[PDB]
């Protein structure tokens, strides 16, 4: 069976210690500067307090108690739909180019 | 006189 | 139906031709309107220093004193029949319009021969119009671009008759006389160098009558040219002053029976045009335009072929702040030795059919129409037909336009300018050696 | 070939004129003017004037940006206080292309966040490219002065509503506007059944008046010269008294049919050429909408040589209605009335921006052999209203440049 192991490796990650969620430890190159740019203030502002206090834990290396962490139905896809956005504009750049 | 407006992808914008 | 089944419908004109010299032609259609001018072989190119802006003179007393309708009389009767009048200059051709209705046509005819032949030029009007024109040259040097062009024309064409402006100096204009401009009517305007055309409601027929009725008492019997050469020059206005600066550059043209011109017209719309309006921005398809929306660079530019007897003119004006000139340029020539060495054939399908909305687009009523029979009577000999025009461009492929480009952009000697704050413009040698890829 | 002309159950128009030209040419007019906005929505449509070329559902801005430049077209936008055109251009050979890319516009435009951010600023450059011609900030202030809500909203935006538009705020304005029941899909170069086809597949979809009042604006500006303007209530289009004043625009004056021509025929320009010794520039001014319409003239002069000019305008006007009048100068305007409908409409352009104008006013096209009977018909009691409504009419007068020298209505 799968869908236990997304949810297990999900916890060994670690990264629902600190408050965080998926998305937010993306790499960053052009094609994703466009979709945080393109994201909403009452979103967007609520991504840098979730990075904010994580970083001053990892200077600590302390976490979070385990009521504060990050439950794997909650790991909300918030970011997805802008971002597949964009490649479907990249995609089509470069095709009709060719 | 009776102003229009115009503007385009391609035309320059005008006034008419 | 179809495109090219489209042109092949079009009214192909007719041309007719005159014991005196005098070419004349026009196309029936079914517009109820119809125009008529006459466009001619006259202009800055054959007036000297001592003659120099005195065709432009000649513009704004011909509607202004004749012998049979004197002062605004004749003024009067176009207003009186409802119709529009308009003229203009250039360097090589004149030419003087009508926009009027299909019946009241004779009537027009018959004016032309009040106003060519026999102008009076009253005294008075010769003093107050040498006012005018000095008004004027205080008022072009607002008219910033067609500042530069004036300075271009004067680089390149240097020591020959076409670096002149078609307005003049002042100075001349301040010692011009009656007997000049006799001199100077007196001389070119002659039926073998002059056309007739039309277009609208009518008949090649009933026009065919009224030339043989008034301008068949036209003087029927002249220098011909001196190739001018080309030079690369650098000119230079500097003028910190203003809040931007006007720009241009250009190289020699081949001129119009030279049949490249029609690849060359494509290249500048492969290059196209842009003016801080088009909300394509990034989106669009020239790389030129999409960076100079990307940044801002520039706030406007503009290409051009122009075409004279023996030679043209190729290049560009452009428009930007004096911390982006640089830039631009190294963009510029970027696209051109893109051109020379690497064109992508899709990319000249693009401009391919760009070219065609262009003629047809640029023909749309009855004066644009008559704008190119005037003009190819006098330089191409006849009317191309647009079916012809569309069997050139069918030639064209990416093979012609490296062999074009590099004829005429790489390596050449080109001809630049500029007035405004030029503080970054760089100097003549590097925008050479920036013209040769590699 | 002739003119179809047809209408749908839905309200919405066709029209088509096969006339085997190569250009194709395609115009959707649409009552979609500012006059709709209210005050919450002001410098929408300077907006939505520029929002073409964005997202769409059927396809995305990049592409249609390209799609249009690869056969070679364009995408050009007139648009007015009633109405607003996308206009088209096009080789008739690849129609069925851009004809998916115009109604993925009007029909699917998601109008997105990020893609109007960008595009807002645009309007402070259009803004000033426009007041560069210095007549669109006079010209906008008659309405803003003689009338109050609809049309008195201009077609440009205000600074301070920049950075604050919203994109609600259009779905608003679209799911309300752009509506099977008022509008008019012409096209030209192009057979009628295909028109018929798209829009019965596409299209199959679904403010108040000008209360004139009178009003006085004024603008020092420093600029050395001086522009002003002065009118009076005017009729809406229809009425053949709007035709009375259309040809009283060119019994008084109708800008320079003659290039560097002193106009001598015209009332107006002569009857100022006495007593003045320098330059100044004027004609008449006639605007005729839909529920009402504009008439006066338009000043250019000096500082000092302001009301010494409006003067002998305001006088003449009433010289014309005091009966003093001839006929042939009647004639003579009316000639020059026949005249620049047809020369308008010489090309296709000219021609499509007459088309469907009558269709959204009217549900008929009139062509021009009718319209020169009704000017035919025209009465010099009608000429006089005419000048009689106008100067016993209500006033409303705008101006700018200098004003140290400018009187006021009643002066």
């Amino acid at each position: 069976w799968l869908e236990g192991i997304r949810k297990w490796y999900y916890n060994a990650a670690g990264f629902n210690k600190l408050g965080l969620m998926r998305d937010d430890t993306i790499h960053e190159n052009d094609d994703v500067k466009e979709a945080i740019r393109r994201l909403p203030e009452n979103l967007y502002d609520d991504r840098v307090f979730r990075i904010k206090r994580a970083l001053d834990l990892s200077m600590r290396q302390q976490i979070l108690p385990k009521e504060q962490w990050t439950k794997y139905e909650e790991d909300k896809s918030y970011l997805e739909p802008y971002l597949k956005e964009v490649i479907r504009e990249r995609k089509e750049r470069e095709e009709w180019a060719k | 006189r009776p102003v229009v407006a115009s503007v385009s992808l391609n035309v320059p914008a005008s006034v008419r | 139906a179809t495109y090219a089944q489209a042109l092949q419908s079009v009214p192909e004109t007719q041309v007719s031709q005159l014991d005196n010299g005098l070419r004349v032609a026009s196309e029936q259609s079914s517009q109820p309107t119809c125009t008529v001018g006459v466009w001619i072989d006259a202009g800055s190119r054959y007036e000297s220093e001592k003659n120099n802006g005195a065709g432009y003179f000649v513009e704004h007393l011909a509607f202004k004193g004749t012998k049979n309708r004197p002062g605004n009389a004749l003024e009067k009767e176009v207003e009186s029949m409802g119709a529009h009048l308009n003229a203009y200059s250039t360097r090589e051709h004149t030419a003087y319009y009508i926009k009027a209705l299909s019946k009241d046509l004779p009537k027009a005819v018959e004016l032309l021969a009040d106003i060519v032949q026999n102008c009076s030029l009253e005294d008075s009007q010769i003093e107050k119009e040498r006012d005018v024109i000095l008004q004027e040259l205080q008022e072009n040097d607002t008219s910033m671009r067609d500042v530069v062009f004036n300075y271009l024309h004067a680089t390149a064409f240097q020591g020959t008759p076409l670096a002149q402006s078609v307005e003049g100096p002042s100075e001349n204009v301040r010692k011009l006389s009656r007997a000049d401009l006799t001199e100077y009517l007196s001389r070119h305007y002659k039926a073998p160098r002059m056309v007739l055309a039309a277009a609208g409601g009518l008949e090649h027929r009933q026009l065919l009558d009224l030339a043989q009725k008034h301008f068949s008492g036209l003087s029927g019997t002249v220098p011909t040219l001196s190739p001018c050469r080309f030079t690369g020059s650098q000119i230079c206005h500097r003028e910190d002053g203003l809040p931007l600066a006007h720009v241009a550059i250009a190289v020699e043209g081949p001129g119009w029976a030279h049949p490249d011109n029609v690849a060359l017209q494509v290249a500048n719309a492969i290059i196209g045009h842009y003016d801080c309006t088009y909300g394509g921005g990034a989106h669009l398809s020239s790389p030129l335009a999409s960076i100079a929306a990307t940044n801002k660079l520039c706030q406007s530019f503009q290409t051009f072929n122009i075409c004279y007897a023996d030679t043209g003119l190729l290049g560009a004006h452009f428009v930007c702040d004096h911390m982006s000139i640089d830039d631009m340029m190294f963009v510029l020539q970027g696209q051109w030795m893109r051109l020379c060495t690497s064109a992508t054939e899709s990319e000249v399908l693009r401009g391919k059919n760009l070219l065609r909305n262009a003629l047809v687009s640029h023909l749309d009523g009855t004066t644009p129409v008559c704008e190119d029979i005037g003009r190819s009577l006098l330089t191409y000999g006849r009317r191309i037909p647009l079916a012809e025009w569309e069997s050139r461009i069918a030639e064209v492929d990416a093979r012609v336009v490296r062999e074009v480009c590099s004829k005429y952009f790489y390596d050449q000697c080109p001809a630049v300018a500029g007035f405004g704050p030029i503080e970054q413009l760089p100097d003549y040698n590097r925008i050479r050696s920036g013209m040769f890829w590699l | 070939q002739d003119l179809e002309f047809t209408r749908l159950p839905n309200g919405l128009v066709i029209a088509s004129l096969e006339n085997y030209a190569p250009a194709s040419r395609i115009g959707l007019f649409i009552k979609a003017g500012s006059r709709y906005e209210n005050s919450n929505n002001l410098g929408t449509s300077h907006l939505l004037r520029l929002a073409s070329s964005l997202t769409t559902k059927g396809a995305s801005s990049f592409k249609i940006t390209r799609g249009i430049e690869a056969v070679g077209g364009k995408l050009s936008v007139t648009s007015t206080r009633e109405n607003m055109a996308y206009t088209v251009e096009c080789l008739r050979d690849d129609v069925d292309i851009l004809m998916e890319f115009l109604l993925n516009v009007t029909t699917a435009p998601e109008f997105r966040r990020w893609e109007v951010a960008a595009l807002q600023p645009q309007l402070r450059i259009d803004k000033a490219v426009a007041l560069q011609n210095p007549q669109a900030h006079v010209i906008e202030n008659l309405h803003a002065a003689a009338y109050r809500n609809a049309l008195a909203n201009s077609l440009y935006c205000p600074d301070y509503r920049i950075g604050k538009v919203t994109p609600v705020e259009l779905h608003d304005y679209v799911q309300n506007h752009f509506t099977s029941a008022r509008m008019a899909l012409i096209g030209l170069g192009v057979s009628h059944p295909v028109l018929k086809q798209v829009a019965e597949q596409f299209l199959n979809i679904r403010g108040a008046k000008a209360k004139y009042h009178g009003g006085e604006i004024r603008e020092q500006n420093g600029d050395s010269l001086v522009h002003a303007a002065l009118v009076a209530e005017s009729a809406a289009i229809g009425s053949a008294e709007a035709n009375a004043f259309s040809v009283l625009q060119h019994v008084l004056g109708a800008g320079p049919h003659v290039k560097r021509g002193s106009n001598a025929t015209s009332s107006l320009y002569q009857a100022v050429a006495k007593g003045v010794h320098e330059p100044f520039d004027v004609s008449a001014f006639n605007a005729s909408y839909s529920d009402s319409g504009l008439f006066g003239f338009y000043t250019i002069s000096q500082a000092a040589s302001a009301g010494d000019v409006i003067k002998a305008a305001y006088n003449q006007v009433k010289t014309i209605a005091q009966g003093n009048l001839s006929n042939p100068d009647v004639q003579a305007a009316k000639n020059k009335l026949k005249a620049g409908y047809l020369m308008s409409v010489e090309s296709s352009e000219g021609f499509l921006d007459e088309v469907g104008s009558q269709a959204l006013a009217a549900g008929s096209y009139t062509p021009p052999s009718t319209v020169l009977q009704q000017i035919d018909a025209v009465a010099d009691a009608d000429v006089i209203n005419a000048a009689k409504k106008f100067v016993s009419g209500r006033k409303s007068m705008a101006a700018s440049g200098n004003l140290g020298h400018t009187p006021f209505i009643d002066e």
